[PDB]
């Protein structure tokens, strides 16, 4: 039931977990010579980019449909590692996400807690219309389901939590790398992941390699008075690597 | 591949439940008949071999249905058509590669040539079809010069000759397909694997010289991965499908139905 | 060479191997 | 040259067929392979992974997170039936889930079937449950005196919020279709065995979550295209 | 054929200068990577045999489209073709060869004939294709004795047959073809190719006898090289091709146009 | 006589195959081989060797000699640009070197490229510049600042004339197209480091000579027609 | 390719012929056997079964 | 491989028993 | 023979080389 | 197998021998 | 049988040898 994780002068506690699940059966590494591409030294930060960052928390109520966060764009804005994003032209990074939530034995209520690799999202009409960049690069805010009228909605993405954002029934998302937090049982939800892609490093702002999508597949219920909890978010790169260095992207 | 024998199992009266376990935990019971039930014991004998990858892909499905109406008013200046290759526009094989992220093969192409006369007779009709990689010139008319094919690869068929096929190894220029992309351009642009797969295009035309018979000629290419490795399989698609590298699913008009079939009550199966 | 069958012969034609056939398991 | 003798079947186009054609890309060299994590060299892989089953399938549930848990009440003091669903892998509601959608890719199967529950109440609300599994040849059971002379598990919901059951393989024949006529492999249904019983102040109701997929046990053959998904009109471009 | 490996670098401070060099000399630098960055070790994996001559000039391209228009009124009088053989008339094989001085190489020559139907039918339509070296009798007439081929190498096609296709071998009197050739006749005449490259004539006629159907056959012939051997590389044709055995490139009332293209200012790339 | 299965593929005419055909001149004997300096066994060797980039491609200098040249002066005395050129092989104004028109006939390519320059100043003229890579994922550099974070060399201009800079490869994957779309390997940008000193009685100006060519690590692969070159009509006998 | 020569009888349908043809059903693997009582293997085997001869057939 | 016959050749050539021919007796 | 590949069957079954496929590298 | 002849290769290739070519003398 | 060229395989497939081909010098 309990851990401790210690990332870089990082370290993370949670009393009520349900042990933490490695993506894939793979623990991030940093990138082999025998599958390189780029041929200079790749900078590697290590403590100084290799450690926890929280992000904005977000609050869980009854009428809460769903979550969803893009990375390495949430982490864009985070110190040392975002730097190194921007001052690249190519990075490569595991992570280890740590979303918590806690409340008490008088509320009940369950999250799907999924880290989707290459998720690409639906967009919300019909007809030649895409995704636009703004959208799917909300940074540490991340996307909330909200079902009301934004803009240049021809540019937004679906809001079909439900159809997992891209046309598969949720249900099937167990397919990903997730956990559950069912609040009965606990208060914490572990993914540690490694980089996968189909090139050995790429471009942080053109490519989110992971999403992670956070459902509420059963409702918040209590009689308590907190009848809305946050759930907050701590990201942790693991193994990050940079390569070809030049100015700093605006 | 074989699937394991159910072994016997006995009354038990213990402190271990296996039955009992968190799924909170994100990974999937190992629990077997024999932890739940007084089990026979039965030798199954069961392969698993057509469940493999290789055998699930490796069936030739149809992607393209190409077109070509023979004009014979302006005989050379048309007659040629032209397709960006993609595994994208046909639901079924479309469908079945879906089912992972990231997928490595070879491709088998098969060509099935058909001639609908639409006069008295057909003569001797051949075609040429070209693979035009992305950066070769794309021809722009029945004779242009582009079909002398001085290094693309072009193939020939003509009436009476067997259904053309040849192989084509994995193309892409990353270690893998991308099946999915959440990524873009170096612009902002094109959401997508419109960004990552471009493999050129196939472009056909009628070989034979003016003549006096109108014809169109449908090809079918039929399409089978072989020597297949996937990565990160992903739920099914749930709704059809609108477009090419793209997930989108909303149609005009016309509400979200899934396969789900309802029922009036759920006490009743 | 010959392989066994869920006897059989079977030899490479070709030289480049996209043209081989299905793959063994 | 060598005397031949063509044989019938020559010259035809069999999709299903295996045989070497020429490489129109002679002397190509394809990119290295790198390491990615995540293979997948069986689809009975993803067969043997839990997926949620959307057992509140009813019109008002229907295209949301709610046709996914049903909701157990402490105001019904009786030993009511829950829910109930065929046992038949690629039966609705099974269909759509990750083992009824491969399945719908064969014709027969043959195996076990683990499915599991969790429990999503508070962690002050108690329950004692009946899961049971009716083998076929009879109606599916209407009071829980017949649902327990089958195969079943009395689930005591207390500290951990989940549990497998596993329906094993009884059938006649070894393998059974994947799309059944006027036939099932049976059901399963849910009784109240006790009561949901809640301390003051505390929601009285609390959610059910059900999940399957295949044992060690699980064999699907006959690959042919799935009857779960459509094509009426072209993709565009 | 591999490509070496990226091995490590570190931080040099030294005397030696690999990055200065003097380009008058005519010799190209040997700076690598290593030498100018502190670079990454990489394994390298890549072949380099789809570079060789053979992959290259092994290629089947159009070399010459022969077009045969069956007239039915002098029959025997004309209906034959003849073309001096020669790979100047086509411009992508033609250019791919030009990249040397000296070729030596075996020919494959693959025909794909295709008959245009100008009447209700085809009936039956049988050709003929001999290869004629210099000095021997060229066929005046559709029944010219010649067409005997007594000894000379002639290949039939009639409608119905897979193409037809055949192997030469290297033909020269010389040790090599001469892709150019800075010289004349014994007569100070035809500066070129023209005087080394004479391989005699490919000549055709439709074998069928008088019959009532107007047909035109178009026979185009491709040309592939096997067993390949170049000498003296040379820079790529930059302008269209006006001649066969010329490097003439003015064409009247039109300017010199090759494939640099301007931008407005240097300093913006 | 033998029973045999004709498969699909069988009678098609595919250029790009590799079979065996009956000689047409039987028994024929070619003329030996003798010895010609000179052979090439692979494309590779050309493109290791240096070409000059026509690096001044615009409409004053075009048809001629002075395309390959830019002009450097003594009168500026300040951190200016002096050229800049996208690094992708096959791009404007690379696309017409040796390098760039074999790259040319293939679809992918990979490795680095080398760059040298050559100053043609007096003897007595002096220069020290700046050249620099600017990796892709960002506009090319319009200030020195800019430009020399990062990949670069400092180019003194002394009693040897010419220096080589590599640019390495430094991709995504593997390999890039040829045709590059909305897509870019980098830029080469040059900008005065100092100042072109010269004494008193010397020509103010100066010209300096790009060349480019291949590392050991340059490959091309699949292998296609060229975009470089045209035939819009008959070729005369 | 190898020079090969089409002899008379190729291309026809014989249906006592018996040669091997490609699978429609690749990799599929057929129901295992059980034990069955009753298996024949020849046909004489049931000529050699007694069967009463309708000795006394008029049309009465 | 060679069988004697009420000698000839035989060798299966696909990789599916059922493609097979008639059974030996 | 045999030969290895980027193994296959590969032998000559005309009199005259020029008859030969493409050439080993 | 190989015979002489008034040396060639000769094989049957059918299970009955009425399948089978002319006699040798 | 295997012969060498101006190396190729050959052998009879005919019991004539009026059959055969060419002769070899
Ligand atoms: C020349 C015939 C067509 C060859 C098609 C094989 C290419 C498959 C590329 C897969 C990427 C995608 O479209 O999602
Ligand atoms: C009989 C079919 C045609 C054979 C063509 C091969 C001859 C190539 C001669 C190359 C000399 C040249 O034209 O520059």
């Amino acid at each position: 039931r309990i851990i401790q994780i210690t990332r870089g002068d990082s370290t993370i506690t949670s009393q009520d977990v349900a042990n933490a699940i490695v993506a894939y059966g793979v623990w991030p590494h940093y990138l082999s010579s025998k599958d390189a591409s780029a041929i200079d030294k790749p900078s590697q930060p290590d403590t100084s980019s290799n450690r926890f960052y929280t992000l904005r928390s977000v609050t869980w109520s009854s009428s809460s449909k769903g979550w969803w966060w893009k990375l390495p764009d949430a982490l864009k804005d985070m110190g040392i590692f975002g730097e190194n994003m921007f001052y690249h032209y190519l990075g490569r990074s595991g992570y280890t996400i740590h979303v918590q939530c806690n409340a008490s034995k008088f509320h009940q209520g369950t999250l799907i807690v999924a880290l989707i690799p290459e998720h690409q999202i639906a967009s919300a009409l019909h007809g030649n219309v895409n995704v636009g960049y703004n959208y799917t690069h909300p940074g540490e805010t991340g996307r909330e389901v909200k079902a009301e009228t934004r803009l240049n909605p021809d540019l937004q993405p679906t809001e079909e939590y439900w159809l997992n954002f891209d046309g598969t029934l949720l249900g099937n998302i167990t397919i990903f790398p997730h956990q559950f937090i069912n609040l009965r049982s606990n208060n914490s939800a572990t993914i540690i992941a490694p980089y996968v892609n189909a090139v050995p490093m790429d471009s942080m702002r053109s490519h989110n390699n992971w999403s992670l999508v956070i459902i509420p597949i059963c409702p918040l219920e209590t009689s308590s008075a907190i009848n809305t909890i946050p759930i907050t978010i701590s990201i942790s790169p693991m193994c990050a690597e940079f390569s070809g260095a030049r100015a700093k992207r605006q | 591949l074989v699937v394991p024998n159910i072994n016997s199992s006995n009354p038990t009266t213990s402190n271990s439940a296996p039955a009992l376990d968190a799924a909170e935990t994100g990974h999937t019971s190992s629990v077997q008949p024999e932890d739940v039930i007084e089990t026979r014991y039965v030798q199954t004998s069961q392969t698993r071999d057509e469940m493999s990858l290789e055998s699930f892909l490796g069936r030739s499905g149809c992607i393209h249905e190409s077109k070509l109406e023979v004009t014979l008013a302006n005989y050379n200046k048309e007659n040629f058509t032209v397709w960006a290759i993609n595994l994208q526009e046909m639901a079924q094989i479309r469908r079945k590669f879906e089912l992972f992220t990231y997928t490595r093969f070879d491709s088998e192409i098969t060509l099935v040539p058909c001639i609908s006369a639409l006069s008295q007779d057909i003569g001797h009709i051949t075609m040429q079809y070209m693979y035009v990689p992305p950066g070769a010139p794309v021809p722009n008319s029945r004779d242009d010069y582009a079909w002398q094919s001085g290094t693309n690869a072009s193939v020939f068929w003509q009436h009476g000759q067997a259904y053309p096929r040849f192989s084509l190894p994995f193309l892409s220029v990353a270690s893998a397909y991308y099946m999915f992309y959440d990524g873009y351009d170096e612009q902002d642009q094109n959401y997508g694997t419109a960004n990552t797969n471009n493999m050129g295009s196939l472009c056909s035309r009628i070989v034979t010289e003016k003549h006096i018979h109108k014809v169109h000629i449908m090809t079918r290419i039929y399409h089978k991965a072989k020597h297949v490795k996937a990565w990160c399989p992903r739920p099914p698609r749930a709704l059809e499908y609108t477009r090419a590298h793209r997930t989108n699913f909303k149609i005009e008009d016309r509400s979200i139905q899934t396969a789900i079939v309802t029922r009036p009550i759920i006490t009743t199966a | 060479a010959q392989v066994s069958r869920q006897n059989y012969f079977n030899i490479n034609y070709f030289k480049d191997a996209a043209s081989n056939g299905a793959s063994k398991l | 040259g060598l005397p031949v003798f063509i044989t019938p079947g020559s010259g035809q186009f069999l999709t299903t067929d295996d045989f070497q054609s020429p490489c129109a890309l002679p002397w190509y060299h394809p990119t290295k392979e790198i390491s990615i994590p995540g293979e997948v060299k069986n689809l009975v892989e993803i067969c043997q992974v839990d997926s949620l089953v959307p057992i509140n399938n009813t019109d008002t549930y229907i295209n949301s997170e709610n046709m996914y848990s049903v909701v157990l009440q402490s105001s019904i003091n009786a030993p009511d039936k829950i829910f109930s669903i065929r046992t038949d892998v690629a039966s609705q509601p099974l269909a759509t889930t990750l083992i009824g959608e491969i399945s719908s890719y064969f014709t027969h199967w043959t195996g076990s079937l683990r499915f599991s529950f969790m429990f999503c109440g508070t962690a002050n609300t108690t329950v004692k449950l009946l899961l049971a599994y009716t083998p076929p040849g009879i109606a599916e059971p209407t009071t829980r005196k017949d649902a327990m002379l089958g195969t079943h598990v009395i689930w005591d919901v207390g500290l951990q919020s989940t549990i497998s059951m596993v329906v094993p393989w009884i059938s006649a024949s070894h393998y059974r279709n994947t799309s059944p006529g006027r036939s099932t492999s049976g059901y399963i249904t849910c009784w109240y065995q006790t009561r949901l019983v809640i301390p003051p102040q505390t929601p009285p109701t609390a959610r059910l979550l059900c999940f399957v997929s295949g044992c060690k046990d699980f064999c699907l053959r006959m690959a042919r295209d799935t009857n779960l998904h459509l094509q009426s009109g072209a993709i565009a471009q």
